């Protein structure tokens, strides 16, 4: 595509450059130019993926937050009659924002999960991959149960690895571990089950924590305190 | 307050 | 365009739902497709037309800033040479910023100007068009002399009705000088003119207060308050 | 601080 005649180490360079101008669309196409390189990932370079299509996604769903709470007023008792207008346009963010979520998860079977051997890698692929089903399924309203069973599906089998492979500690397992509780508690209406999720993992962690040098013992903790601040929040 | 994804 | 299908009050309702979405390249691309739709625009409608644009362009002369930096910064003596991506990707973003600007002023050109002849319409797309080609002049480095002096005359004529049609506390008058003031001290290396500029017109601006009601005294204050801090920074 | 323009 369109990044195909650019060198793989100068894509990385560029979306680093993106990421300090805050440009994160460009940021996303310069890692997508990266991945389709066909060349596994490092760990800094993971991230540098993540972090760009999360800050993308991440505007396009407030964006379609606001707009569906528009229509959904629309539709109350004694709203004046407005057209099709909101519809539409929220329909236009919706699409554009299922095509992110169809590019990154099209990335993950093109060809990273099958290349990623690592528990680091293939968790940190596992968990986008159901992350950006829990976006299509955020969305959602024939196919709406099979979008939340392969967000489901693929966080489960992150989950088996990282319990397997990591210890209670590892960022990449808690904030894993904190996704899937939000998926259990927002989207398959398991709140009991989000609740012990985080509590547990939180209970985990804290006792590895004695075993850990001054910047990894940051490292988890700051995790930990997201899963926290959800408990509180649902207690 | 809104609940924490990473 | 792609606009040309939709009704111009379509146009403008989806331009002020993008707005309440933070969805300014959205917002302003329907803005376009209203000013293209070949009718004159409203006060509230011009608003939404800068409102898009000063954001889209915002975000693009915040980003060229950080690249311009980075790339001065690497032309240091001692800096490790990393090759061309720095000034590529500056250029890309400036080649980006600079076709904003050229569809604003394209806009101005194709025919908001020609068809404005109320001073309110005409002062403020004469503000917009020494706005866009001092962004222009903020990247250029056998034109800049050109592109400056377009955006002073500009600003000139501007400057000029609305001293003879608008009273000193007019928002718009405000703000055309507030920003005329910082083209001298930034732009056309006329710091003094620039004082003097913001000085007078905060002056003769108090001096008109008091024939105002309290929502005209909240407007007319504000930009006052923002001349003053700028008086404040260069003094 | 920086200087305004709006
Ligand atoms: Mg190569
Ligand atoms: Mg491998
Ligand atoms: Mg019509
Ligand atoms: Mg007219």
């Amino acid at each position: 595509g369109a990044m195909g005649s650019m060198e793989r180490a100068s894509l990385i360079q560029k979306a680093k450059l993106a990421e300090q101008a805050e440009r994160y669309e460009d940021m996303a196409a310069f890692m997508k130019g990266a991945v389709e390189k066909g060349e596994e990932l490092s760990c800094e370079e993971r991230n540098l993926l993540s972090v760009a299509y999360k800050n993308v996604v991440g505007g396009q769903r407030a964006a379609w937050r606001v707009l569906s709470s528009i229509e959904q007023k629309s539709n109350e008792e004694g709203s004046e009659e407005k057209g099709p207008e909101v519809r539409e346009y929220r329909e236009k963010v919706e699409t554009e924002l299922q095509g992110v979520c169809d590019t990154v998860l099209g990335l993950l079977d093109s060809h990273l999960i099958k290349e990623a051997g690592d528990a680091e890698s293939r968790v940190f692929y596992l968990k986008m991959k159901g992350d950006y089903y829990r976006y299509l399924a955020e969305v959602a309203t024939d196919d709406k149960k099979r979008i939340i069973d392969s967000a489901r599906s693929a966080y489960q089998e992150a989950m088996d690895i990282s319990k397997k492979e990591m210890p209670p500690t590892n960022p990449i397992r808690l904030g894993l571990a904190l996704n899937f509780s939000v998926f259990h508690y927002e989207i398959a209406n398991s709140p009991e089950e989000a609740i012990s999720l985080a509590k547990t993992t939180f209970d985990e962690a804290m006792a590895d924590l004695h075993t850990l040098s001054e910047d990894s013992y940051k490292d988890s903790t700051l995790i930990m305190q997201l899963l926290r601040d959800n408990l509180t929040l649902w207690t | 307050n809104e609940r924490h994804t990473c």
